[PDB]
RNA sequence: GGUGAAAUUCUUGGAUUUAUUGAAGACUAACUACUGCGAAAGCAUUUGCCAAGGACGUUUUCAUUAAUCAAGAACGAAAGUUAGGGGAUCGAAGAUGAUCAGAUACCGUCGUAGUCUUAACCAUAAACUAUGCCGACUAGGGAUCGGGUGGUGUUUUUUUAAUGACCCACUCGGCACCUUACGAGAAAUCAAAGUCUUUGGGUUCUGGGGGGAGUAUGGUCGCAAGGCUGAAACUUAAAGGAAUUG
RNA sequence: AUUAUUGCUCUUCAACGAGGAAUUCCUAGUAAGCGCAAGUCAUCAGCUUGCGUUGAUUACGUCCCUGCCCUUUGUACACACC
């Protein structure tokens, strides 16, 4: 399984209809300098750490 | 009392112009009243751009995007298409955004 | 009722009326 | 309990003489059985492949070609001019709003005697410097150029067969010699040949259709 | 290098069809369309069955021996919608998804000179 | 197949799909626009023929020949009627599947007349700019169509031109929009709906509270459907317009 | 005090093995668990009004559902869509 880490760079704001989700770009530690934004489930805040399941995907809107 | 200038739509020195069907409800209107849209989009989408170029030969290709004009019916124009409705003022506005 | 069906209403009327004084021609 | 792919024969197509590469692709058709067998049933039936798949070049992404049948030898079967079509995304393109649309033809016979139709589209461009939002042509314009074309097409067809006729298509010979005539009246960007057809053939000629294979 | 044909989808409301054939046009293969893998009858134009069309059309293409697609898309055209259907954007991602070759895919939508009154009566369909 | 969802319907008769090719009739997509033309209805593929027209240009010609018009007359969307042809399509009627308490409907299927054309009728549409025509005067703005005039304007190169397209300024006559409003109006709004109690340029037509009623009657036109002309008795305090707030 | 006001003792030992479609309340000393005083009251709280004790999980958001407000818009309603 190839795990990957990410920090979350910046807070985007709230996805999905119900709204209990948030788009988020983060930035992986191995490897630096490139972003993708990810859709999260829980309570976010700056400087947090994701893990990606699967490396190279994004979504952005949701309903 | 009337509440347009251009009463309907578009017509001034002609008289009669030609119908067309709207291509919803397939009902007939006058083609300057036709309220027209052209469509311009990907023959791909969102999604199936990376996963086409992959499986594809050739490099990158082309991607040639699908062209045609849409006429609506202002009862099919006002239930989806560009219709909102505009307040006394808001009306005169010709701006196409 | 719509001026246009009132307007077919008294158009039958009319006929029958004609019909009618045919009789007595 | 049947499966036909069992069953069917295969064959390779074979393209006529210039263009780039004769090797064009496979087919299907059955096996060749005494009371209709696989020869005389199918065979010249017709395949549309894009020229720009045939040259290899992808200034030509457009511009479509009929192949059609003929003859058959020893699993090679050899192709002939069928016709040519446009694409139908590059001309719902070419066409746009605040220009004039200008289209002409001609029906038209050949040395070895093919009778055919082509077509011509041309549209109005803005001159560099012009300030007024559309440029339209003066309609004594328009009769004039489709006039022109008439005058040009009906030269260029009628020299040997479709042949050289596919040899003058190709390299846009006449889509210049348009717009060499043309100047004169009206600015007139784009200028392709856009359709040609077929409708009247000649006898088979067994001998005459070899002189492309090789 | 791959062995072509053609995909030829044509894509309508309440269904979806892909069926290839030989590059001719005269001997085709493996038609299966969207009202096949499901029914609801409501659903028979659905992208997701559309998918599950394009799954089992993919699969007799290899069985076959095709490997390689070009695709002619298509809606109901004539004096009709014009138009794609919903299922063909699924089944060319379901049929290129499949490890299937694509190249040089165009748009076959019949448009008329037009003529042949469209359908519906001139005060249109209204419900 | 078709729909919100279904069903009537089509399928060993290989439906739906594909391919090559052919037939018939209709229409003229995109280009198509606050763009063109005609008295209006109306007019959009090509080319040939036939006659017609406005605007412009004009140191040409005639010289009041004109403006507007009861009677009268030419044209007149769609549908409809007579007699041939045509009859692809869509489709008043009718028959069906559904929905509904009902559903003679809306939605779906079949489909007669019709839709097209010839020869004849019919004369009506919110036939609308719901706004007579000719003349004069009164105010600012940028686009655009046609004609014309001005140029040591730009671009097309061939050797400079000549042309052709394009740019700028002017000027006639167009279809329209913008901003104002001196002025007008009950207001909505209007370069006319302005130059009206400081009330007169010429001329045609219609209306005089609401219903009754475009009814009755006579005349007249029509094959018919119906068109044109067109009252009264009686009844009634409102009907109506524009705008404001709910 | 029988149709048994309440309390006490012995005996009798039911349904109920976490509850279908549905639906209620709630963001910190709050939810939930827990008893107490007061109202009523001669006697009778499985009710309510307040009280303190023990003390979490999870949001810290949105307009998807539902409810209601706001403009815009239409009106022949103004006894105002009953
Ligand atoms: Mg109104
Ligand atoms: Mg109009
Ligand atoms: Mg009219
Ligand atoms: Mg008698
Ligand atoms: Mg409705
Ligand atoms: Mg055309
Ligand atoms: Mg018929
Ligand atoms: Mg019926
Ligand atoms: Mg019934
Ligand atoms: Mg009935
Ligand atoms: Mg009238
Ligand atoms: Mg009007
Ligand atoms: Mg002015
Ligand atoms: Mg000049
Ligand atoms: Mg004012
Ligand atoms: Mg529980
Ligand atoms: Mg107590
Ligand atoms: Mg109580
Ligand atoms: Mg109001
Ligand atoms: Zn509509």
């Amino acid at each position: 399984t190839p795990v990957t880490l990410a920090k979350v760079i910046k807070v985007l704001g709230r996805t999905g209809s119900r709204g209990g989700v948030t788009q988020v770009r983060v930035e992986f530690l191995e490897d630096t300098s490139r972003t993708i934004v990810r859709n999260v489930k829980g309570p976010v805040r700056e400087n947090d750490i994701l893990v990606l399941m699967e490396s190279e995907r994004e979504a952005r809107r949701l309903r | 009392p009337k509440k347009r200038a251009s009463n309907g739509r578009n017509k001034k020195g002609r008289g009669h112009v030609k119908p067309v069907r709207c291509v919803n409800c397939s009902k007939s209107i006058p083609k300057d009243k036709a309220i027209k849209r052209m469509a311009i989009r990907n023959i791909v989408e969102a999604a199936a751009v990376r996963d086409l170029s992959e499986a594809s030969v050739y490099p990158e290709y082309a991607l040639p995007k699908t062209y045609n004009k849409l006429h609506y019916c202002v009862s099919c124009a006002i239930h989806a298409r560009i219709v909102r409705v505009r307040s006394r003022e808001d009306r005169k506005n010709r701006a196409p955004p | 009722m719509r001026a246009k069906w009132r307007k077919k209403r008294t158009r039958r009327l009319k006929r029958k009326r004609r019909k009618v004084r045919a009789r007595s021609k | 309990v049947v499966d036909p792919f069992t069953r069917k024969e295969w064959f390779d197509i074979k393209a006529p003489s210039t263009f780039e590469n004769r090797n064009v692709g496979k087919t299907l058709v059955n096996k060749s059985t005494g009371l209709k067998s696989a020869s005389d049933a199918l065979k010249g039936r017709v395949v549309e492949v894009c020229l720009a798949d045939l040259q290899g070049s992808e200034d030509h992404s457009f511009r479509k070609i009929k192949l059609r049948v003929d003859e058959v030898q020893g699993k090679n079967l050899l192709t002939n001019f069928h016709g040519m079509d446009f694409t139908t995304d590059k001309l719902r393109s070419m066409v746009r709003k605040w220009q004039t649309l200008i289209e002409a033809n001609v029906t038209v016979k050949t040395s070895d005697d093919y009778v055919l139709r082509i077509f011509a589209i041309a549209f109005t461009r803005k001159q560099a410097n012009q300030v007024k939002r559309h440029s339209y042509a003066q309609s004594s314009h328009i009769r004039a150029i489709r006039k022109v074309i008439s005058e040009i097409l009906t030269k260029e067809v009628q020299g040997s067969t479709l042949a050289q006729l596919t040899s003058k298509l190709i390299p846009e010979v006449i889509n210049k010699e348009i717009e060499n005539a043309t100047k004169d009246i009206f600015p007139l960007q784009n200028i392709h040949v856009r359709k040609v057809k077929l409708l009247k053939q000649p006898k088979f000629d067994v001998g005459a259709l070899m002189a492309l294979h090789g | 290098s791959q062995v072509f044909g053609v995909a030829r989808i044509y894509a309508s409301f309440n269904d979806t069809f892909v069926h290839v054939t030989d590059l001719s046009g005269k001997e085709t293969i493996a038609r299966v369309t969207g009202g096949m893998k499901v029914k609801a009858d409501r659903d028979e134009s659905s992208p997701y069955a559309a998918m599950l069309a394009a799954q089992d059309v993919a699969a007799k293409c290899k069985e076959v021996g095709i490997t390689a697609v070009h695709v002619k898309i298509r809606a109901t055209g004539g004096t009709r919608t014009k138009t794609p259907g919903p299922g063909g954007q699924a089944a060319l991602r379901a049929l290129a998804r499949s490890g299937l070759r694509i190249g040089r895919i165009e748009d076959v939508t019949p448009v008329p000179s037009d003529s042949t009154r469209k359908k519906g009566g001139r005060r249109g369909r209204r419900l």
